[PDB]
RNA sequence: GUAAACUCCUGAACCCGGGACGAAACCCCCGACGAGGGGACUGACGGUACCGGGGUAAUAGCGCCGGCCAACUCCGUGCCAGCAGCCGCGGUAAUACGGAGGGCGCGAGCGUUACCCGGAUUCACUGGGCGUAAAGGGCGUGUAGGCGGCCUGGGGCGUCCCAUGUG
RNA sequence: GGGAGCAAACCGGAUUAGAUACCCGGGUAGUCCACGCCCUAAACGAUGCGCGCUAGGUCUCUGGGUCUCCUGGGGGCCGAAGCU
């Protein structure tokens, strides 16, 4: 699972600038600045009217691969999240919000979320004291999310923190800049979040 | 003969709204008069009176209509627009408390004979009880 | 408790037996029309007391013999032959049904 | 100004002595998405005309749309023609769920969670001409009791 | 129909009837050849299709296609069959799998390769 | 197509060390062979899980890209060879066959075939109909059955409500 | 039993490439009576029966009125609302 092979290329074809380099889908070049078309022969020619279809599928797919994740594993969340009461959007965020390796990302450890990913599943983030690496994990109201002791000395994590220092985590979620732990606090409600993604399309799309 | 007096009477208002027609009679029975009762008080209808034809026993039933409107067909907008027998003699129809319908969301309205008289969705439902379901009206 | 109906004496003609017509109300499982389905019962009757048309209560008994696992328990009301006529006939027109 | 978007546009052939000639329809509906829209049916012998043409109708024929938060008050079932729609409303969290067309109308009628069924006839044209009469029947407790005063 | 109608008569059930008794409610059928003819289409189009006559362990026999360019069976070739028909070579109606028993796969095709039984090639 | 090479950094596998929960009763002692108190035996899975040390860049496949249905270009071919779920494609310039380059989907899977429900309000109670589309019996008479005008009480089987057993 | 007229089949003449047809000259059942079978049909309003309700205009058959008209039953045409 998880993708493997070409990616500032899905930063492309979406063509809604997606971060998956994490430091040069940021430069001027996630190769979406020099090249801002579909990728392979024809690319650059006359778009066609995309069907309701094609709109639907290719705003799921775009969420999708922000998180990087097995459509498969993507859609059980989906499901999850209907069988819930609550607004579904909402919640189904937060579903993929809660996950250990987005949370790394987003607590900042971590550059990319695939290099958040590398990190969880070499035991390298640990939870509440106990160490884990499921990058799947969903983390929970009030929940330390530190780095283990044998992860503490390297240079990786170091230069991530660093520009860490001073910058602000979402409004659910807590960082100790120093030592190196932080919290999930709740829920991310809808609006604190940025995503490039009309999510009603996407419960659309799995109507069908 | 008429198998069904209600259906009728039902139909008679339905028939008599389509035209405007400023009031319609109908043959009695205490158990329409009961129904007519909850017709005007759910502010269907201006109201009714028993009267006479022949001897006769009738009904006149005052209808209510909307007002007048602007563009082509100028014709009055309703107060009853839809109005349908529900448990008919041959397919009757009963309902528990619990059962009853919310008709158009609440703005119309659901009839029924109970042991306790003829009520309504809301009050049988607020009384804790039910009963032939008679029809529906919005 | 045992189960107790109410139907009419439509066959006399065993000794110390009778059959009870019961009829019972219901509603069609799938188009709520109310329907009646009746059965007969071979009733124990020992002092052959109950004649034909009698409306009766039977009660479930242990078993009499084959057939018979029920006692008449009262008379509700006599000579009812306008029931019977209704059963006899339908079950006359039968002889109608063959080929 | 209002969103606009146009449903389905088709290529219709009468016949004379010497071939078929040829005569375009587009059928489009105009929005703002704040209870506002119109169904225009534009015919002309071009494309880009008749939609142009569909735009000048659809402003010509339009209707106002009762909302809560992004839904209908209540349910109704319209029929015409042969074909037929069935309005239920639904909660937050929910979406349109609906085909192209009648989606498009509430999709620019300022609509989030709505329920649909087709029954009857599919036809596009008279599947939207029947969503439009229907929300043309639409109603508040306002218009209820304003109506049964007495 | 009124109520009461439906009351004794009720609603009838259709249920169906299988497009192929490859019998046994079956997905697959070994089958051996006796016929290896060359039949051709029906309306609009005009070819040559590869088909079959074979004898099933059901104790039937019908018509299979043959499909890709090439083939390799004889009066006697064991085989499998697939369900499917050709609408074109009416009452041909079941498929001939290829790449099984008697029949061999497609030579030199790389592309839908599952379908048409071929082994990956490493082209070198 | 940042894809590669290349530059560091991590470390699946492998390697070394340690190593269970499941097992406390029966039994043995004090108490009364009881309540209570204390003492000893026992692990198939297995030297496995798991903890600790070390530590190598280390499998990708399958279907599709004419419409439905997301994904286009060259060559080959010439109603042939072939495709096909339905409409259909191929008769020398094929986005539909075959290969190729590219692209869409899903991924240790991906495809096919079979069968069940769905879409099918296409047996329609919810939810369909019969002038001409498939559908009024050639027409009467009536059996069983279905259904039943207005008003007053008796019963309370249908019907509704309450408690409780069962579920 | 009847049989004048008409007429499947059947035969003659025509026409035509052919003419087992169309047109002409004949002609047998049958057509009619009684009695008994047969049970079909574009057996058609291609519209089952009973009831209640929802503008009127026009002409017609048939009844009843203290009969320029009013009322009841039936047969056609044009059409409100509505349905299609």
């Amino acid at each position: 699972g998880r993708y493997i092979g070409p990616v500032c290329r899905l930063c492309r074809r979406e063509g809604v600038k997606l971060y998956l380099k994490g430091e040069r889908c940021y430069s001027p070049k996630c190769a979406m600045e020099r090249r801002p078309y579909p990728p392979g022969q024809h690319g650059q020619k006359r778009a066609r009217r995309p069907s309701d279809y094609a709109v639907r599928l290719r705003e799921k797919q775009k969420l999708r691969r922000i998180y990087g994740i097995s459509e498969r594993q993507f859609r059980n969340l989906f499901e999850e999240a209907s069988k819930k009461k609550g607004v579904t959007g909402s919640v189904f965020l937060g579903l993929l919000e809660s996950r250990l390796d987005n949370v790394v990302y987003r607590l900042g450890f971590a550059v990319s979320r695939r290099q958040a990913r590398q990190l969880v599943r070499h035991g390298h983030i640990t939870v509440n004291g106990r160490r884990v690496d499921l990058p799947s994990y969903r983390v929970r109201p009030g929940d330390e999310i530190a780095v283990a002791e044998k992860s503490r000395n390297l240079e990786l994590i170091r230069q991530n923190l660093e520009a860490m220092k001073g910058r602000k985590v979402g409004p659910w979620l807590s960082l100790d800049v120093e030592g190196m732990k932080g919290k999930f606090l709740r829920l991310p409600d809808r609006e604190d979040l940025a995503l490039p993604v009309n999510e009603q399309l996407v419960i659309e799309f799995y109507s069908r | 003969m008429l198998t069904d007096p209600i259906a009728d009477m039902l139909t008679r208002i339905r028939n008599a709204t389509r035209v405007y027609k400023e009031s319609t009679d109908v043959p009695a029975s205490r158990f329409k008069e009961e129904i007519l009762r909850i017709l005007a008080r759910e502010g269907f209808i201006k109201g009714y009176e028993r009267v006479d034809v022949d001897g006769k026993p009738y009904l006149r039933v005052y209808l209510k209509y909307g007002p007048r409107r602007q563009g082509p067909d100028p014709r009055p907008e309703q107060v009853i627009h839809h109005i349908r027998r529900i448990s008919k003699p041959g397919r009757r129809v009963y309902v528990g408390v619990k059962e009853i319908p919310r008709v158009r969301r609440g703005l119309g309205i659901a009839i029924l004979s109970t042991s306790k008289g003829v009520l309504t969705d809301r009050e049988a439902r607020k009384l804790g009880v039910g009963g032939e379901l008679i029809c529906e009206v919005w | 408790p045992k189960k107790v109906l109410t139907g009419v004496v439509v066959s006399d003609k065993m000794q110390k037996t009778v059959t009870v017509l019961v009829e019972r109300q219901f509603p069609h499982p799938l188009y709520g029309k109310v329907i009646k389905r009746s059965k007969k019962y071979l009733a124990h009757d020992p002092e052959e007391k109950y004649k034909l048309g009698d409306v009766v209560e039977i009660i479930e008994s242990r078993p009499i013999s084959k057939r018979k696992r029920f006692r008449v328990l009262r008379l509700v009301e006599s000579g009812r032959m306008d029931l019977v006529e209704k059963y006899l006939i339908r079950r006359q027109n039968y002889e109608s049904l063959s080929k | 100004d209002f969103e606009e978007k146009m449903i389905l546009i088709r290529r219709t052939a009468r016949m004379q002595a010497g071939g078929r000639r040829f005569r375009f329809g587009a059928l489009v509906v105009v929005g703002d998405r704040q209870g506002r829209v119109g169904l225009g049916f534009g015919k002309a012998p071009e494309v880009p005309l008749a939609v142009q043409k569909a735009g000048y109708y659809a402003r010509r024929n339009m209707v106002e749309v009762p909302l809560q938060n992004g839904t209908i008050p209540h349910e109704i079932e319209v029929e015409f023609g042969a074909s037929k729609i069935v309005l239920k409303p639904a909660a937050p969290g929910t979406g349109v769920i609906a085909g192209a067309v009648p989606r498009a109308i509430l999709e620019l009628a300022g609509v989030t969670d709505i329920l649909t069924k087709e029954l009857g006839s599919r036809n596009p044209i008279n599947i939207a001409y029947a969503t439009m009469e229907a929300l043309r029947q639409l109603r508040t407790k306002a218009d209820v009791e304003r109506l049964r005063k007495g | 129909p009124t109520i009461n109608q439906l009351v004794r008569k009720g609603r009838e059930k259709v249920r169906k009837k299988s497009k192929v008794p490859a019998l046994k409610g079956a997905p697959f059928r070994r089958g051996v050849c006796t016929v290896v003819r060359t039949v051709t289409p029906k309306k609009p189009n005009s070819a040559l299709r590869k088909v079959a006559k074979v004898r099933l362990t059901s104790g039937y026999e019908v018509t299979a296609y043959i499909p890709g360019e090439g083939h390799n069976l004889q009066e006697h070739s064991v085989v499998l069959i697939r369900g499917g028909r050709v609408k074109d070579l009416p009452g041909v109606r079941y498929h001939i799998v290829r790449g099984v028993y008697d029949a061999a796969g497609v030579k030199d095709r790389k592309k839908s390769r599952s379908k048409y039984g071929t082994k990956k090639p490493k082209e070198a």
